[PDB]
């Protein structure tokens, strides 16, 4: 019943602006403070500001006074946050949260990812990593944009001994790797395949790991 | 031109020509009930235009106390003057025997279906600071709040079983919101001058920088109060002991300043 | 500067109800201003500060209430400015506002009200 | 403006061990709350008004304190308690502490190191990436050194770490060395070197481009 | 039953005319026998 629905992930150019949404249901919207919270990747939580009842009743963090603007649309129970003049330091998850009856942030939206970057929608190159004695294999997924990608092994048949590593940023594109460990009775006499999916470019690829 | 009965509790009554600005008559009733002892107190006069029919009942140990005020504007209308079943159940206590403060809250059933559960906070710097029980008061369906340099008022009013239950509200258990309003009291040259007005940190649901101008005190002495308030205060008004009340509200830190 | 309250009493008022005031009183005292001592069975020396009841005459006869049509046309009644100070109220208890030997009250003897010593005994 | 220092930044706790997070306030705050976060998902209210448990928070969790000092205790550490915990003042600046990362303590485990040459297809495309997996190790502290024909190579190295595995409580790291095809082709010897407390000497994995 | 006696300590009866609880004179609901039933 009682919830905060945030709008989807955003890819935006540096210098551009972005406005993101928080739809409130299952309670009386205008009786409660909505707060906004920023979390940069691997970092903490910063309070951005609040809104109460509407656009004319707000408070900001001094740090975000020239960056964030908070609005509300009572007709649809929706809070908005605009972020202007974006740089890479604004790339973060942004959360809305209700300030509840006993004065803590009691209900949170799921978060909206804002990636600030100039890149375009690029499919990955997928590369097989072929090693003896007991067999680790890999798959290199290189030069894609945006996040995410999806990596499986033998269509999900292989699940144990799998490590999928977080993407790193390389020449404004993402690179990621995945290992799978298997018995050497199993590879290369049987077939081992990483399956890579990138929804953004409607690309799905299967790369057999062959012996060098 | 309106004329009202004017009765002290001792029963000495007479007719009273109402002054200008007093165009209602009031009867006020206090019942003090304790085991098999009732004391009824009745008081009558001309009163201000802003008055309404109101009631408040609360238990305080083995005591029950009931206030009612009835007002009318026709001419000696207060010269004259129910009680059957039990309707909405409410939590009750009161600060005169420390009952609220000490958590010795009791249950009370209202007598009219019109009455609601009330919680009123009156922090002044001879009214009780905390009252809980049955009744109907100006600002009722709902809740309203105000605080400034020397005052915290809060009134909560609701129509569901024991909805006035819980710990008592005190200003210190409401968080600073980040909103700042100017506080003052007095009049435009004495008390509410830019020299005497200062910034206070608004708390909890009170985020309106408020200014009420009216009259206070015996005669029509002009009075003014600035501070932090709920939305609901910015729409009567007995919470500041004032009469021809005029309220402006804005929702930006400092906006409250004598402009 | 009010608190018309007497004895052990504490004044409470309410601003939502025209600032009407009254007092919370100890168990042994009754009425708005704690003016009634509902425990005393005996009177003092002169009895000037006796409170509490005895509504009766030396020869068994009700006192007239100090707010009856009749007592309001006598010298001592409940509507005088010094009623509270003299214990004169909406009741028919014997008092002694002018200094006489014992407490007393007004008693109707046919067409006319008359002063009459009160049954209440002395503390001696 | 009230600073909140959370100590420690990271702690590894044994299952069954009593854990104490403290939150320090440069000035006095009447109420402090605590949030739990996993996988950068929404923070979950955990403990509000100092000591009150949010719905579904298990009884091994408590909170206490006042003024400038508050604590979160877990009386006996469980695996699902591994998370980031944030304190927060109840009032206006609504500032959050910098966070305590709570992990599961466990037996030292050495990295399983594998090195991979560039694939044929990446070479036909004009690039060259050498990849090193350092898998299933504990504690998280680890240094990887790349060597080309025996010399340390610092530039063009990208590293990436997993979170603590849910099942064996270890960590894993990927290290990738990216070069031009021509530079790759002008050298033979490629070496991945792991320095971990489980051994006094590095774990080395190399390959020769030629042989 | 119009007039009570049974125990005089049953409380506010949820659905009957005139009652015999402690506060019955506060609601002015009492049956007159209550005054001479469980008194002093
Ligand atoms: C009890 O009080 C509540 C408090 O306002 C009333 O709630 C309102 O009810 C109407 C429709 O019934 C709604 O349109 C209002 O918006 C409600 N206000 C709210 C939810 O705050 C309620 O109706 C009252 N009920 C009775 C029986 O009087
Ligand atoms: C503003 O406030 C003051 C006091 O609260 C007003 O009344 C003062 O009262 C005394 C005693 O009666 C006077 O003799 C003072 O001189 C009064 N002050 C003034 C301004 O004359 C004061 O008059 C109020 N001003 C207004 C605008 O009514
Ligand atoms: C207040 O109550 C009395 C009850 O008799 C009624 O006559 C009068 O109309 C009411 N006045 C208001 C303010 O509605």
């Amino acid at each position: 019943g009682v919830k905060l629905q945030q709008s989807g992930p955003e890819v935006v150019k540096p210098g551009a602006s972005v406005k993101i949404s928080c739809k409130a249901s299952g309670y009386s919207f205008t009786n409660f403070y909505i707060h906004w919270v920023k979390q940069r990747p691997g970092q903490g939580l910063e309070w951005i500001g609040w809104i109460f009842h509407g656009s004319d009743n707000t408070e900001y963090n001094e740090k975000f006074k020239d960056k964030a603007t908070l609005t509300a649309d009572t007709s649809s129970s929706t809070a908005y946050m605009q972020l202007s003049s974006l740089t890479s330091e604004d790339s973060a998850v942004y959360f809305c949260a209700r300030w509840g009856p006993h004065w803590y942030f009691d209900v949170w939206g799921q978060g909206t990812t804002v990636t600030v970057s100039s890149a375009k929608t690029t499919p990955p190159s997928v590369y097989p990593l072929a090693p003896n004695s007991m067999v680790t294999l890999g798959c290199l997924v290189k030069g894609y944009f945006p996040e995410p990608v999806t990596v499986t092994w033998n269509s999900g048949s292989l699940s144990s001994g799998v490590h999928t590593f977080p993407a790193v940023l390389q020449s404004d594109l993402y690179t990621l790797s995945s290992s799978v460990t298997v018995p050497s009775s199993t590879w290369p006499s049987e077939t081992v395949t990483c399956n890579v999916a990138h929804p953004a470019s409607s690309t799905k690829v299967d790369k057999k790991i062959a012996a060098a | 031109s309106l004329r009202c009965m004017q009765c002290k509790t001792n029963g000495d009554c007479r007719v009273e020509e109402c002054a200008l600005g007093q165009d209602l008559c009031r009867t006020t009733i206090v019942r003090l009930w304790e085991e098999g002892e009732e004391l009824e107190l009745v008081e009558k006069s001309c009163t201000h235009s802003e008055k309404t029919n109101r009631t408040l009942s609360y238990r305080t140990g083995l005591k029950i106390t009931s206030l009612t005020e009835v007002v009318c504007g026709l001419d000696l209308c207060n010269q004259g003057n129910y009680s059957r079943s039990r309707y909405l159940e409410c939590i009750s206590c009161g600060s005169s025997d420390m009952s609220c403060e000490r958590g010795r809250h009791q249950s009370l059933q209202c007598r009219s279906p019109e009455e609601q559960c009330l919680d009123v906070v009156t922090h002044w710097i001879k009214d009780d600071r905390h009252l809980r029980g049955c009744g109907y008061l100006p600002g009722c369906p709902g809740s309203n709040g105000f605080h400034n340099n020397d005052t915290f008022h809060f009134l909560k009013c609701c129509n569901t079983t024991k909805c006035n239950e819980g710990p008592i509200l005190e200003l210190e258990n409401l968080p600073q919101n980040g909103r700042q309003c100017y506080s003052c009291k007095g009049n435009s040259t004495h008390g509410c001058s830019s020299e005497e007005t200062f910034l206070i940190d608004c708390r909890g649901p009170m985020n309106q920088c408020l200014v009420a101008t009216g009259t206070h005190e015996p005669k029509n002495q002009s009075y003014m109060v600035r501070g932090c308030a709920t939305a609901s205060m910015c729409q009567l008004g007995d919470a500041f002991s004032m009469n021809h009340i005029d309220v402006s509200c804005c929702t930006k830190s400092g906006c409250n300043h004598p402009d | 500067s009010n608190c018309d309250c007497l004895n052990g009493g504490t004044c409470v008022s309410n601003k939502y109800f025209s600032n009407i005031h009254w007092c919370n009183c100890p168990k042994k005292f009754g009425g708005q201003h704690c003016e009634i001592d509902k425990s005393k069975t005996c009177y003092e020396g002169n009895g000037h500060f006796y409170r509490g009841k005895a509504s009766t005459d030396t020869m068994g006869r009700p006192c007239l209430p100090w707010n009856s049509a009749t007592v309001l046309q006598q010298t001592y009644h409940a509507h005088r400015s010094d009623a509270l100070q003299l214990g004169l109220g909406k009741h028919n208890y014997c008092r002694n506002p002018d200094n006489r030997r014992r407490p007393w009250c007004y008693v109707q003897v046919g067409l006319k009200p008359l002063v009459q010593e009160c049954m209440v005994h002395d503390c001696a | 403006d009230i600073v909140l220092t959370q100590s420690p930044d990271i702690t590894a706790a044994s299952l069954g061990q009593k854990v104490t997070i403290t939150c320090s306030a440069s000035s006095s705050v009447s109420y402090m709350h605590w949030y739990q976060q996993k996988s950068g998902t929404s923070p979950k209210p955990w403990i509000f008004e100092i000591s009150k448990l949010a719905s579904g928070v298990p009884a091994r969790f408590s909170g206490s304190g006042s003024g400038t000092s508050y604590s979160l205790t877990i009386s006996s550490m469980e695996a699902e308690d591994a998370a980031i915990y944030y304190c927060q003042q109840w009032n206006y600046p609504f500032t959050f502490g910098g966070g305590t990362k709570l992990e599961i303590k466990r037996a030292d485990a050495a990295p399983t190191v594998s090195i991979f040459p560039p694939s044929s297809e990446q070479l036909t495309s004009g690039g060259a990436s050498v990849v090193c997996f350092l898998n299933n190790f504990y504690p998280k502290d680890i240094n990887v050194k790349w060597k080309i024909d025996g010399s340390e190579r610092q530039n063009g190295v990208l590293n990436s770490w997993t979170d603590q595995d849910s099942k064996d409580s270890t960590y894993s790291m990927s290290s990738t060395l990216t070069l031009t095809k021509d530079e790759y082709e002008r050298h033979n010897s490629y070496t991945c070197e792991a320095t971990h407390k489980t051994s006094t000497s590095p774990i080395v994995k190399s390959f020769n481009r030629n042989e | 039953q119009e007039s009570c006696k049974g125990r005089c300590t049953e409380g506010f009866n949820v659905d009957k005319k005139c009652q015999c609880d402690e506060l019955c004179s506060y609601y002015q609901s009492c049956c007159t026998d209550y005054t001479a039933e469980c008194k002093p």
